[PDB]
């Protein structure tokens, strides 16, 4: 009743689904009672996933995605997870991160997820500028959420989300989504002069 | 469109009045499942709410909820009609899985939620309604 190893989940996630996690296409180790703690060589096993579930639990650092071949989302929302790294063994197949309610402060190693088009990021603990600009890089990114960030909670504190949206728009111009709100037009040119 | 799960959402938040918002306030501890509705309520807003972590009520091990974040929301007056304009198009996929884990508790039904608070339990019915109309939506 402390932790639940990735094998234990898996045994869970088969009893509920009736499939084998090997043959799956969304593996769902999410919410275990007691939380995972760590990721492990088990992992590697889910050759089929295209989704892995691994939210709400209380993972503390990433690893051991070796072997997932089709992995294009990746779930870990609601951990206590602090750095963005171990990524290179999926950054050929993920397309979208879902990790908010982590501890993340820095967007350093985001760089090597080259087909990333969707971050979620709300509830994390960015608080500079100098972390969204890391995202430029990302030629395919369309879709981000930071919501709940420090940085976020400035503007939105004092009126002025409209001016944070456009610093974001500024640093990332091909922005088509921001916080669940289509980047528009006017938002663009905004950007446009600002930079 | 989902209409039936848009219809059960707001049935869920017109059967709560104000003086349920503030009898709540008036209870020196609440039922521990009512924290964790209103933690929904928080995931589906992206406030705050704790690391996973569980305690145990009659019996089952369930999520400890971020009580005093609930009650900085309930705080603001416009709480409820904030709940009624909530922009259900914006939800994403990782909310719902978020909501997830506190559907899955044995007991995290509106009959066992309304036995113990009263109206405010509908705040279950409306989570899971939000959640239900996304799914579908897309
Ligand atoms: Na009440």
């Amino acid at each position: 009743a402390k932790a639940t190893t990735i094998k234990d989940a898996i045994r869970i996630f088969e009893e509920r689904k009736s499939v084998v996690a090997t043959e799956a296409e969304k593996v769902e180790l999410h919410g275990m009672i007691p939380p995972i703690e760590k990721m492990d060589a088990t992992l590697s096993t889910l050759k089929a996933c295209k989704h892995l579930a691994l939210s709400t639990n209380n993972i503390e650092k990433i690893s051991s995605l070796s072997g997932m071949e089709n992995l294009r989302i990746l779930s870990l929302g609601r951990n206590l997870i602090k750095k963005i790294e171990n990524l290179d063994a999926v950054a050929d197949t993920l397309e979208e991160l879902w990790i908010s309610y982590n501890q993340i402060a820095s967007l350093s190693g985001i760089e090597k997820l080259v087909n990333l088009r969707v971050l979620y990021m709300s509830n994390n603990k960015i608080t500079n500028w100098g972390e969204i600009d890391k995202l430029a890089a990302l030629d395919k990114l369309e879709d981000l959420l930071l919501a709940g960030n420090p940085l976020y909670n400035d503007y939105k504190e004092n009126n002025a989300t409209s001016e944070y949206r456009i610093e974001v728009v500024k640093r990332l111009p091909n922005l088509k989504k921001l916080d669940g709100m289509p980047v528009d037009v006017d938002e663009r040119e905004q950007a446009n002069v600002a930079r | 469109a989902a209409k039936p799960a848009l219809d059960a959402a707001l049935e869920a938040l017109n059967s709560i009045k104000d003086g349920d918002i503030k009898n709540l306030k008036a209870l020196k501890k609440p039922p521990q499942i009512i924290t964790r509705i209103f933690d929904c309520v928080l995931v589906l807003r992206m406030l705050p709410v704790t690391k996973a972590e569980y305690t145990d009520e009659k019996g089952r091990m369930v999520q400890v909820g971020n009580y005093p974040e609930a009650q900085k929301m309930m705080n603001q007056m416009s709480f409820l009609q904030d709940l009624k304009d909530f922009a259900k198009e914006q939800i994403n996929d990782e909310t719902v899985e978020l909501l997830e884990p506190y559907f899955m508790s044995e007991d995290f039904t509106f009959e066992n939620a309304q036995k113990a608070s009263g109206n405010v339990a509908g705040l279950c019915n409306w989570a899971e309604s939000m959640a239900k109309y996304h799914n579908v939506a897309k």
